């Protein structure tokens, strides 16, 4: 069919790259690749440039000289995808070009040290950990600069502080009582701040004379004058601040380190905090934070602007410098980068602590190199980190966007001082700054709501961690085209008007327009402004974006959209919505689904399994394509060919459709005929009714590989093995399994099957006298061997499609000591469509498949053409999520239009527009009628003589006409599939884009009776092929209680739980067909009991005569 | 009252405090066993310091 | 016109005036139709519904 | 954790009878596989126990009888649902199951008014009141068809409640 | 559903009480082979499987209906705690 | 075979401490590692706390359930179920008392 | 019969709110300081919103879907309290014989500085359904045996013999009166609310009333609004 | 609730009042201390051995007590309860010293031990309610004329 575009809003520039973040930080982290060591440390180099120069000199020994030179890192041991089968990790050596050098100048340098190597970042921003496919969320802090918050406890002034970031760095905070007290607290302990202003080298006269001028109330400063006369003295006392006790010998100790060290700096050389501080503080500092070298003396350009700031804020209006936190000018993010960066610094310093504790019992010259090395510290840190990191998750990859959207979170979480699960009720809330930067409505659902988000399209964020919003410069009714990204701070110094804002050219059109200052909702005559936004889009996360008509949803049910789009499951019909919001087309580009012709060319070669294609030049580059792959959840990963041999093709240019990418456009789900009805409450409460004839179309079916694992053990009791000879019964049970071991691939397994046949050795390899006699009476070979196969789990399984063996591969494997060999299926299904399944509309309908209808009964208009899918009406107005419905009416013409539409958000179709296209459409479904000797059903009468009555219709119209007017509010005349008779009622018919949602295996249909035990606690456990029991807990004690369910919940708690002999007695019970005995002591309690007691603590139980009563009935009785 | 002091310390079964061996080699268990060991060890080693008429410091 | 609370008293007093089990089949009964009925109804949802009243 | 129990997504079932339910079969079959056992063997079908037991072992093995004598196990019995959280007693209820195709558990309409809870993914968690004396308190004061009125205020809980209604009243 | 459910309430004092009640009978009525009941074939719980009616085996249903017809006698305390085994194991050996 | 009604609490004698005691730990070892056997006189010591096999003392010695519970002459280790094992309890002898903490940081602190 | 309508109406769905805002005016929408906003949302849902527009709003939108999880998540916390506390209290007497027992008002003073002020229904109902009269009662004619259960009827009539300016108070047998042992005897409770009837002896009332009070928490406004 | 438009009978809420009222508070010893305050009911014996029932005509003295939900019960007569609850140790701690009985008049207590529900058709009023059939009834006679020997 044929596209049409909506709105006219003219998008100077597109969208920026998406996983760009990710990428650059990283990127930007390294200096790898095209970084010649050159000009530049500001990650890791930086990292090194402060682990270095690590010196051990006594001007004695002289010279122990060891600096930094060079990094360096290059030969990914193995290829990713390699990487992933033996569940390794892709990553690269890092050597390191050194310098240790003797008192004699003994300059021996040992240049190299590849003792660690670290993970890289995916061409598609992703990193592969121990096979794992695993994703890092940047996350959003305070950014380092100075605040005044207004002190809460006291509503009479407030409290101001500072912020440097390292591991160890400061963190300052003031207040006062200030009669003499310039509280001035540190880290649990405060003081007078006078003191400090002399070490500086001013006293009560240069400071508080000169200063506490404005800030007459300085008195809360000036008390101890004689203490402020000689630097040296009240420099001495102030150490007195700290524990334990030392001579006045360290005329520097912690000074040196508060003046020139990693603690002081927010960030490197200023520009964290400089441009905070100093452009809220008058001017610059002292260097990059607080140093003064060649002086002696330490010179204070800092407490110097803050203190009189506190003054120039607890006055009257100089400034009214207050600090709202939420404030995105306020808050930085920490990216991968960075991120990692710190972390790469913990595990270095403490590489270092071992360093220098080498400096100790080392030679004269037997320690020059790298005897005086060890990764493992380094190497764990950093490992430890993205392995079992916080903000280190499984990559979600359920699909593209799902996976990609993935990458664009931000984290609130992680850091024990810059994250807390403390619930910042405010701080999950939606701060005025996050207009164009995070995605107002995009949101975890959920306890973790409003601290986990998704990045405002458009936004984007600077090496300073800042983000910055796209915007084009006014000129007085001018629009130009060109933008400005920039920050929440200098966005407030501005008034904006909305992107939408009419115009002419360039040319504003309206005497009043609509803007915000600073998120100032206002209205002005366009002289007055000076930014415009660029483009809605702007503000939403992508996904959020997807969604047509958004501008007619309640965010809230707007939000689950979102989220459900990255529950949408890859169909092998795979289909773009009849009606797109736009960035489909742009994503699966950014996703990285498809693949596109770096040039252009002619098609070589393309088979299913790979293409190849020549170049104008003469080039042949076969693309190997990625088959029928595993997703971290399973979900199948495949990009299929579109284009042809001999086709020439430019570049920019399309060759295999990604999994969810259909024609290159993201294809969620299935666009298909849904009637907005009632179906006798099949579809009662989001239940949803299905038109049995999809299945048959196999629309919604999709692709599940599961994957099986088992291990080979070199027991101590001997190891067990891998064999297709096992002490089993049956052989009807071997069929397949037959391939020495393995079973042979393509095989039709069911839950209960031999995936893999396994034996060791049981009781400790002791038979049974009891089964000694029964094993003799057939022939007591007593295989000392226990079949412990590998078997389907429960529920399904599928065909075999893939064997993996690792055997302690000589080739590069792993294996888990303990684990001689190990082995993978993959198994198969194409699940299909089924009543259990959930749907869901970007639309935050959601709901599920209720029950699966016989075409015939199904609803289906004149032209005997049944829908699809029957939705349900209320889940609508309590919902006041219109869009979907807007989305049908179109979704109706273009289906007899034979077209698709892109309509934009917050722009694109208007319900003329719409109401327009109904209209030809009504010629394609009416129209022909007549063309063919066809009239109006008498039932078609039957119906309007009502629908008038409804004010639907204008009365007296020609019948057929007033069907035009009906079809213009989308409403359509329907028969029922069953009874014949038409519907009293038109019915709202049209196209709807639907997706099929994710299954976890934790939803899966679970179901136990009995099986594994906790070794201890003696309660219900689950195994692999068994299931396990449901945690009953109070609130269902409670609710049974208020029954009066004694015995219920007695049996419940005790015989289906945590009685022993019980269950046992009670199963048999049970077999023998007999009732049911009595319920014991569980052994919680028991177990309970004894605690007590080995707690020195007798617990009795009694009786009424008040005689003590034994719950173990002898075991505890002794002598 | 003289039953709030000790000198007969209980001590839980076994299987509420068990030993298992678990992965390639390893086993696991409650911390107690360790508290409850180092205890013991100080018990026994006073007893010799006594058996040892020690410096009652 | 039939509605929640009337149906609700309705019911009520059913489970009143005649014993609860019956009662249970009259819902059912409610059930059955209220059902068929709603289907066969012709009430979809058109944005035209969405009728914006003049005074506005 | 209970020994009898299971869980499953919910599905509506206009059909079902107030006091009814629907049941996967597959589900049902291992809550009850002992009685059943049992049962297997009362009737030739099964000569012993460990017969039947390994004879199911494996759904490709299931014959077809051993379903017509499942739900003969079944005649009369009920079960409990429950779906998290249980705010008030009839967070639970009880029904006389009807065995059903598909992994999904169809819950009665009226019910969903006190099991506040729709199919927008609403699992379900089940439980087999076991000894006879459980079946009894079950079948009697908690059979969803014996609570109508609500505790609290006395109101009809289990009434009309969306769908339903808009029908009658039109 | 359940049919008497009501009725079957009107003949008690507590609701509770009822149940107790039915759950003992079926028990012993199980206990005892089912010779035990208090009604004739005429009326007897059925079942349509393999095309036909036969005895329904859920002792509540007997139970239930038993009750119904007064055919039947509780009481807080009617008898000493081993006669009933005693002459009903007598009566109908079960076994 | 009867029913409970009541349910007591009360510190423990020394006597009803040692009453409990199917003996005393008198050895920290755990478990052998060779063997992972239950360190005689130790924490394990089945000859305190019972077979680890049910019906089965250490040496072997005796084994089937027909010996119901006759000790063993030689492993001096019973004949039962091995689950008894983590029912009984043994006890450690204290050189010197020692105070019950239950009885001091709460407050008031019962005994001062 | 225009559906929304319908639907609102019959209550099978849909409140005025809830409309409002579809066909006419969203209104006002509030700042996360809590402070509502100076300009209003004009657009309905039909109308469509401003990105604006859309945005305003969302803050509560937050707070919405955030108030709720404190309790959706979890506020059994209250229920939790309540069952701890109340458990034990079950049905074990017949009568206690408490001579005391409480009378309840069908009026209210101080709404205006201490006129008076019948009750509303369902506030009265709430508090005389189902109970067991202490006193005789003389009322239009027809005399109330004390001792008598309050069907729903017996409420009404009384509800309309007060509006006859005919009485005030309710001689009712109540728990604070009943003199059961930490329990309450059959009379002191009255009907049982799950069937319109005399409660039977063994009822978990402790446990029933303490979810009755817990169930409806989770949707109570948490926070002061205003 | 009301005013969220929750419509829920008084009872419920009075019920869970009289527990507040549950305990109260001395003045009058006879033969205990101040500070003790009891659950209200214990008048009967105690205090109706007023000029009766001891006869010793030894008054008891008391004030009312109003407390919250959260202490009222924590003070239970039953020590379990009290303990399944914040500050375990404590609760136990007492409740050893006294070497406190716990009834099981209670639920939870009842409960978290393994015995029958103390309520519902664990309330006692019905547990033993027998029952046989008249043609048992036929039965009694045997071991009713098992003494006819001739
Ligand atoms: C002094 C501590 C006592 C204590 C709580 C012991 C718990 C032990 C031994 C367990 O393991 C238990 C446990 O975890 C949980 C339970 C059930 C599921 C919940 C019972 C709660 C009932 N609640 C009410 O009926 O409320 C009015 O029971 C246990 O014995
Ligand atoms: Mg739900
Ligand atoms: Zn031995
Ligand atoms: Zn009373």
């Amino acid at each position: 069919m044929e596209i049409k575009r909506f709105g006219r809003i003219r998008e100077v520039i597109p969208l920026p790259p998406l996983t760009e973040i990710q990428v650059e930080s990283y990127r930007r982290a390294l200096q790898a690749d095209v970084p010649p060591e050159k000009r530049e440390n500001v990650g890791i180099q930086a990292a090194f440039r402060e682990t270095f120069p690590i010196e051990e000199e006594d001007k004695g020994k002289g010279g122990l000289v060891l600096d930094f030179l060079e990094y360096r890192l290059g030969e990914p041991p193995f290829p990713q995808d390699e990487c992933r089968e033996k569940d390794l990790t892709y990553q690269a050596p890092l050597y390191a070009r050194l310098q240790l050098i003797h008192k004699d100048t003994g300059l021996i340098k040992e240049d190299e040290v590849f003792l660690g190597h670290i993970p890289l970042m995916t061409e598609d921003g992703s990193f592969i950990i121990n096979g794992a496919d695993r994703v890092i969320v940047s996350q959003i802090h305070r950014s380092p600069g100075v605040y005044f918050t207004p002190d809460p406890a006291r509503p009479g002034r407030y409290i101001a502080s500072i912020i440097p970031l390292p591991k160890r760095g400061p963190w300052i905070d003031l207040e006062v009582e200030p009669n003499g007290v310039v509280s001035m607290k540190v880290n649990k302990r405060k003081f007078p701040l006078v003191l400090l202003l002399r070490v500086l080298g001013y006293d009560q006269e240069t400071l508080a004379r000169e200063l506490g001028a404005y800030g007459e109330l300085v008195q809360g400063l000036m008390d101890e004058s004689v203490f402020a006369m000689r630097p040296e003295e009240a420099l001495i006392r102030l150490f007195t601040l700290l524990r334990p006790g030392d001579p006045p010998k360290r005329d520097k100790a912690v000074a040196y380190v508060y003046g020139l060290i990693a603690d002081p700096r927010r960030y490197d050389l200023g520009e964290a905090g400089r441009y905070k501080a100093e452009e809220k503080l008058g001017i610059r500092l002292s260097g990059r934070t607080l140093a003064r070298f060649e002086d002696g003396e330490f010179k204070d350009e800092v407490f110097l602007p803050t203190l009189r700031y506190l003054f120039a804020l607890t006055a009257g209006v100089p400034g009214h410098e207050v600090d709202d936190i939420d404030h995105l000018g306020n808050r930085r993010i920490r990216t991968v980068g960075e991120l990692m960066t710190d972390q790469f610094r913990v595990g270095l310093a403490r590489l270092a602590r071992g360093v220098r504790e080498r400096m100790l019992m080392g030679s004269e010259d037997s320690l020059t190199p790298a005897k005086l090395v060890n990764s493992r510290p380094l190497e764990a840190a950093i490992r430890e980190f993205f392995s079992r990191s916080q903000l280190s998750q499984f990559k979600d990859e359920t699909n593209p966007l799902s996976s990609l959207r993935h990458k664009r979170r931000i984290s609130a979480l992680g850091p024990g001082g810059l994250t807390r699960e403390r619930a910042g009720f405010d701080v999950r809330d939606v701060h005025r700054t996050h207009y164009g930067r995070i995605c107002p409505v995009e949101t975890p659902e959920g306890a973790n709501i409003g601290l986990i988000t998704s990045l405002a399209a458009y936004a984007r964020v600077d090496e300073l961690g800042f983000i910055r919003t796209p915007y084009r410069r006014v000129v007085g009714g001018v629009v130009t085209d060109e933008v400005v990204y920039m920050t929440a701070t200098e966005e407030d110094r501005y008034t904006i008007a909305q992107a939408n804002t009419p115009l002419e050219g360039n040319r504003i059109a309206a005497e009043r327009v609509v803007a915000r200052r600073k998120g100032e909702p206002v209205i002005v005559s366009p002289e007055e402004v000076e930014f415009m936004d660029v483009s809605p889009k702007q503000v939403f996360s992508v996904n959020t974006n997807l969604i047509p008509f958004l501008e007619h949803d309640d965010a809230n049910r707007a939000l689950m959209g979102s989220n459900m789009q990255t529950q949408a499951v890859p169909l092998i019909r795979a289909q773009a919505p009849v009606v797109m919001t736009g960035l489909e087309e742009r994503v699966v580009r950014d996703s990285l689904a498809a693949l596109y012709a770096e040039e252009d060319g002619e098609v070589a070669k393309v088979d299913g399994n790979r293409i190849v294609v020549r170049y104008e030049d003469g080039r042949l580059v076969e693309y190997p394509l990625r088959r029928f792959y595993r997703s971290n959840q399973g979900t199948a990963l495949d990009q299929r060919p579109r284009v042809v041999v001999g086709q020439r093709v430019r570049k920019g240019d399309l060759l295999a459709d990604g999994p969810a990418s259909e024609n290159g456009f993201l294809a969620l789900g299935q666009n298909v005929l849904v009637a907005i009805m009632p179906f006798d409450g099949y579809n009662f409460e989001d239940a949803i009714v299905i038109s049995e004839e999809l299945l048959k179309r196999d629309f919604y079916t999709s692709i599940h590989i599961e994957r099986y694992e088992i291990e080979a053990r070199d027991t101590k009791l001997g190891p067990e093995r891998i064999t297709r000879d096992i002490p089993h019964l049956s052989e009807a049970a071997l069929r397949d399994l037959d391939e020495e071991g393995v079973v042979r691939i393509g095989a039709e397994v069911k839950p209960g099957d031999i995936l893999v046949g396994r034996t060791s050795f049981k009781g400790e390899s002791e038979p049974t006298p009891e089964e000694r006699l029964l094993r003799s009476i057939f022939g007591e070979k007593a295989r000392d061997v226990k079949d412990t196969s590998l078997r389907v789990p429960p529920g399904e399984g599928g065909i075999v499609v893939r064997t993996v063996r690792l055997r302690r591969g000589d080739p590069g494997v792993e294996l888990k000591p303990g684990v001689r060999e190990v082995v993978r299926v993959y198994v198969a299904q194409k699940r299909k469509l089924q009543v259990g399944d959930k749907l869901a509309n970007r639309h935050g309908n959601k709901g599920v498949v209720a029950k699966i209808l016989p075409v015939e009964d199904m609803p289906h208009l004149p032209d005997g053409t049944p829908v699809d899918v029957i939705l349900n009406p209320l889940g609508v107005p309590s919902r006041m999520n219109l869009g979907q419905i807007l989305e049908t009416h179109l979704g109706l013409a273009g289906y007899f239009l034979g077209q698709r539409y892109i309509s934009p958000i917050f722009d694109g179709a208007k319900e003329p527009e719409i109401k327009e296209l109904l209209a030809q459409a009504f010629e394609v479904y009416f129209g022909k009628r007549k063309g063919e000797g066809f009239g109006v059903d008498k039932r078609e009468v039957e119906v309007l003589r009502r629908a008038e009555k409804l004010g639907l219709v204008t009365p007296g119209k020609t019948p057929e006409e007033q069907l035009k007017e009906l079809f213009l509010q989308g409403k359509v005349v329907l028969y029922d599939g069953r009874t014949g008779e038409p519907i009293e009622g038109p019915i709202v018919v049209g196209q709807m884009f639907i997706m099929k949602l994710y299954h976890m295996v934790e939803d899966k249909m679970h179901a136990r009776s009995t099986g594994p035990y906790s070794l201890i606690t003696q309660q219900p456990l689950g195994g692999k092929a068994q299931f396990g029991g449901q945690r009953f807990g109070e609130m269902e004690v409670w609710a049974l209680e208020a029954y009066g369910a004694a015995h219920t919940l007695q049996e419940m708690l005790t015989l289906k739980s945590d009685d022993i002999e019980g269950r046992n007695a009670a199963y048999e019970a049970i077999i023998k067909g007999e009732d049911v005995p009595e319920p014991s002591v569980p052994e919680s309690f028991r177990v309970l009991v004894k605690e007590l007691q080995a707690l020195a603590l007798d617990v009795q139980t009694l009786d009424e005569k008040d005689n003590p009563v034994d719950i173990f009935e002898g075991l505890a009785s002794k002598r | 009252p003289e039953w709030m002091i000790l000198e007969a310390v209980p001590v839980l079964p076994p299987d509420l405090r068990p030993m298992v061996q678990v992965d390639g080699g390893r086993f696991a268990t409650s911390d107690l066993n360790d508290l409850y060991r180092r205890l013991i060890n100080r018990n026994n080693r006073l007893k010799k310091l006594l058996a040892q008429g020690a410096p009652e410091i | 016109p039939q509605e929640k609370n009337s149906l609700k008293d309705l019911v009520y007093q059913a489970f009143l005036r005649l014993g609860m089990e019956k009662t249970a089949r009259l819902l059912d009964a409610l059930k059955y139709y209220g059902f068929t009925f709603s289907t066969t109804s012709g009430i979809t949802i058109g944005i035209d519904d969405a009728v914006i009243p003049e005074e506005k | 954790r209970v020994d009898y129990s299971g869980r499953s997504v919910i599905v509506v079932g206009p059909q079902l009878k107030l006091h009814q339910c629907g049941l996967p079969k597959r589900m049902a079959l291992e809550l009850f596989k002992p009685f059943l056992l049992k049962k297997m063997e009362e009737k030739g079908i099964a000569p012993n126990v460990k017969a039947a037991r390994r004879m199911l072992e494996r759904q490709r093995d299931i014959k077809d009888e051993v379903w017509d004598a499942l739900e003969e196990v079944i005649h009369g019995k009920v079960v409990l649902l429950n779906r998290a959280p249980t705010l008030h007693r009839l967070g639970i209820q009880a029904f006389q199951p009807v065995l059903v195709e598909g992994q999904s558990i169809q819950l009665h309409p009226l019910v969903c008014e006190a099991f506040n809870a729709d199919f927008d993914g609403d699992q379900m968690a089940v439980h087999v009141p076991l000894s006879s004396f459980a079946q009894a308190e079950a079948r009697i004061q908690m059979l969803s068809a014996h609570n109508l009125l609500s505790p609290a205020s006395g109101e009809p809980l289990a009434k009309p409640s969306r769908d339903i209604i808009l029908g009658l009243y039109y | 559903a359940e049919p008497g459910i009501d009725k079957l309430f009107g003949m008690v004092d507590s609701k509770y009480r009822l149940t107790v009640v039915v759950a003992k009978r079926a028990q012993q009525l199980l206990r005892h082979g089912f010779k035990n009941t208090v009604l004739e074939p005429e009326e007897r719980p059925k079942m349509q499987t393999l095309e036909g009616l036969f005895d329904d085996p859920n002792a509540e249903t007997w139970a239930m209906k038993e009750l119904l017809t007064g055919r039947l006698v509780f009481g807080e305390n009617l008898v000493p705690e081993d006669r009933l085994q005693k002459e009903m194991e007598r009566i109908y050996p079960g076994e | 075979k009867k029913e409970v009604r009541k349910v007591r609490i009360a510190l423990a004698s020394p006597e009803k401490i040692r009453s409990w005691s199917y003996g005393e730990v008198e050895k920290p070892e755990t478990i052998n590692y060779r063997t992972l056997k239950p360190e005689r006189d130790g924490l394990f010591d089945e000859r305190i706390f019972g077979p680890i096999k049910d019906y089965e003392c250490a040496c072997g010695k005796y084994k089937r359930q027909r010996f119901e519970g006759k000790v063993c002459e030689r492993c001096g280790v019973e004949v039962t179920k091995s689950i008894v094992r983590r029912y009984r309890m043994g006890h450690i002898e204290l050189a010197t008392p020692a105070a019950h903490i239950w009885f001091v940081k709460d407050v008031p602190s019962k005994i001062g | 019969f225009n559906p929304l309508y319908v639907m609102a109406q019959s209550g099978a769905r849909g409140n005025p709110q809830q409309i409002r805002q579809l066909c006419g005016l969203r209104g006002l929408m509030q700042k996360p300081s809590g402070e509502t906003f100076e300009v209003p949302v004009r657009s309905s849902f039909r109308e469509g919103l401003t990105v604006l527009e859309y945005f305003i709003s969302s803050h509560g939108a937050r707070k919405g879907g955030a108030d709720t999880a404190l309790r959706t998540a979890d506020s059994g916390y209250l229920t939790r309290k309540l069952v701890d506390v109340t458990h034990e209290i079950v049905v074990r007497e017949a009568d206690c014989g408490t001579t005391n027992y409480i009378s309840v008002p069908l009026f209210q003073p101080d709404e205006v500085t201490r006129s008076l002020r019948l009750r509303k229904r369902a506030d009265i109902e709430a508090g005389l359904y189902g109970r067991v009269l202490a006193r005789e009662v003389e009322v239009l004619g027809v005399r109330l045996e004390e001792g008598r259960y309050l069907s729903m009827d017996d409420v009404h009539l009384l509800i309309k013999a007060a509006e006859a300016g005919e009485i005030q108070e309710v001689p009712v047998r109540s728990p604070l009166t009943c003199q059961t042992r930490y329990g309450v005897c059959q009379k002191c409770y009255g009907y049982d609310l799950s069937m319109a009837r005399p409660v039977s002896i063994g009822e978990a009332v402790g446990i029933v009333a303490a979810q009755s009070i817990g169930e409806p928490g989770t949707q109570l406004t948490m926070r002061t609004f205003h | 609730y009301r005013a969220q438009g929750v419509k829920l009978h008084d009872k419920h809420i009075e019920i869970v009042v009289r527990q507040m009222m549950k305990y109260v508070e001395v003045t009058d010893p006879g033969d205990s201390r101040l500070l003790e305050g009891q659950v209200l009911e214990k008048w009967d014996v105690e205090a109706l051995n007023e000029r009766l029932i001891a006869e010793g005509k030894t008054p008891v003295a008391w004030k009312p007590l109003l407390m919250g939900v959260t202490k009222s019960a924590l003070s239970t007569k039953s020590w379990l309860s009290a303990a399944s609850f914040q500050n375990t140790t404590h609760v136990l701690t007492e409740a050893a010293i006294a070497g406190k009985k716990d009834e099981l008049i209670g639920l939870k207590e009842n409960v978290i031990l393994g015995r029958l529900i103390p309520a519902g058709t664990g309330s006692d009023f019905v547990r033993f309610t027998q029952v046989v059939d008249q043609k048992t009834l036929k039965a009694i006679e045997e071991a009713r004329k098992e003494a006819v020997e001739a």
